């Protein structure tokens, strides 16, 4: 959770609260890695002449899903939100649909998107040795980058704790190292874009190829840089934590404002209602749907209409 | 009454003690992006601060996870 400081260690009512939560235990049982057995393969989600959608459900035990994106034409791949505790399977897929990985598109950096990051891009670099693969993501969620390890104590993910994550080395957008003049592995990573929080519907977007733009929208509230990407040509929203199947994304943790994820909410307005929203939690929806049938955008519009400046909506109890 | 003046032959020497300032150390080690910046451009509601390095071409980077953050050419 947090530091034990001096005031923490001598509180009754923080004993009381570990006593409560979780028995007589007191110490939280992790978020542990999923088991060889009651796991699923990877599905095919959606076959079109320009992209194919592949995914697998609850490859977490924080109920995430994993996506990959494969470009036809050009045989590029591209997973978002990284997180799937067996990436054995996409890099056994990846190979036999002779495809190349490129780019791993990251929504936010919290602790149930980039767990098995480091172990993506080693298994699929080290497939790839059979240019190196991208990160794709938003400075804001440097934040939550540097509190990776913290989020790896509470969760009891021991063996992702000492990694460097490749979102910290050194860029093209940072100082170079000075070497001694007597490596470059891990030392520079020229495949690195940030994504600016300036979204619009011009120039935003990635050239996935074949002419199939994937426009990134900034929308915060669930974290400082939350980014999701929409692909117009096969109404497609990846929508990752801002929304779900009758239900939003959750506020009760830290750099999440309720008033910047009912604005997230509201820039999302002018998207048609048979977009399929793809969320990076449960089963994917409308659009549509959710603006018939979600009381989150009820009470969102319901506040907006009776005057409320500040509308703060937002989940307390949900996916992290 | 009183007889005799004597003083005591055992002498006491008071101990000099003071705090001074004499080691300079400091653990300088964070964990952030450090960027290279041809100009940075900080825009808060009271205080706006353009710091300008000139170039022929730029790029943006914009953050506005705190307060509206510019960024030219990273
Ligand atoms: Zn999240
Ligand atoms: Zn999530």
């Amino acid at each position: 959770s947090y530091t034990p400081n001096l005031t923490s260690l001598t509180n009754q009512v923080n004993r009381s609260e570990r006593l409560r939560k979780w028995g007589s235990a007191g110490v939280p049982p992790g978020v542990p890695r999923i088991p060889r057995l009651e796991a699923k393969g990877i599905a095919i989600l959606h076959e079109s002449p320009k992209v194919i959608l592949a995914g697998r459900s609850r490859c977490n035990n924080f109920d995430s899903n994993q996506y990959m994106l494969i470009n036809k034409a050009t045989k590029r791949c591209l997973l978002v939100d990284a997180s799937d505790d067996w990436p054995d399977d996409w890099a056994a897929f990846i190979g036999a649909s002779d495809l190349t990985l490129t780019h791993v598109f990251l929504t936010h950096c919290h602790i149930d998107n980039i767990i098995n990051l480091n172990a993506f891009l080693t298994i699929c670099g080290s497939r790839q040795k059979q240019d190196e693969i991208g990160v794709m993501w938003c400075p804001a969620e440097e934040c939550w980058v540097q509190n990776f390890k913290r989020s790896c104590e509470r969760y009891g993910r021991f063996e992702e704790m000492h990694q460097v994550l490749p979102m910290m080395c050194r860029s093209l957008y940072t100082p170079q190292h000075l070497v001694d003049p007597v490596r470059n592995a891990r030392h520079l990573r020229r495949n690195d874009v940030l994504l600016s929080a300036a979204t619009n519907r011009a120039t935003s977007f990635i050239d996935f190829g074949n002419g199939v733009l994937l426009y990134y929208i900034f929308s915060p509230g669930h974290s400082p840089g939350h980014m999701m990407l929409h692909i117009p040509t096969e109404r497609i929203l990846f929508s990752g934590d801002l929304l779900f199947f009758n239900k939003v994304g959750r506020v009760d943790l830290p750099w999440a404002t309720g008033v910047r994820l009912a604005e997230s909410l509201r820039l999302l307005e002018a998207l048609p209602d048979n977009t399929v929203v793809v969320p990076g939690h449960g089963r994917m929806t409308t659009l549509g749907r959710e603006r018939r049938e979600n009381k989150a955008l009820q009470q969102c519009y319901q506040r907006q209409e009776i005057g409320k400046q500040e509308v703060s909506v937002g989940f307390n109890e949900g996916y992290l | 009454m009183f007889l005799i003046h004597f003083v005591h032959y055992k002498t006491i020497l008071q101990k000099y003690t003071f705090k001074f300032k004499h080691i300079f150390l400091s653990i300088d080690k964070y964990n952030s992006l450090f960027f290279n910046i041809s100009g940075i451009l900080i825009w808060l509601n009271i205080i706006h601060i353009n710091i300008i390095l000139i170039k022929y071409s730029f790029f943006i980077l914009i953050n506005n996870f705190e307060y509206l953050i510019i960024l030219i050419s990273t």
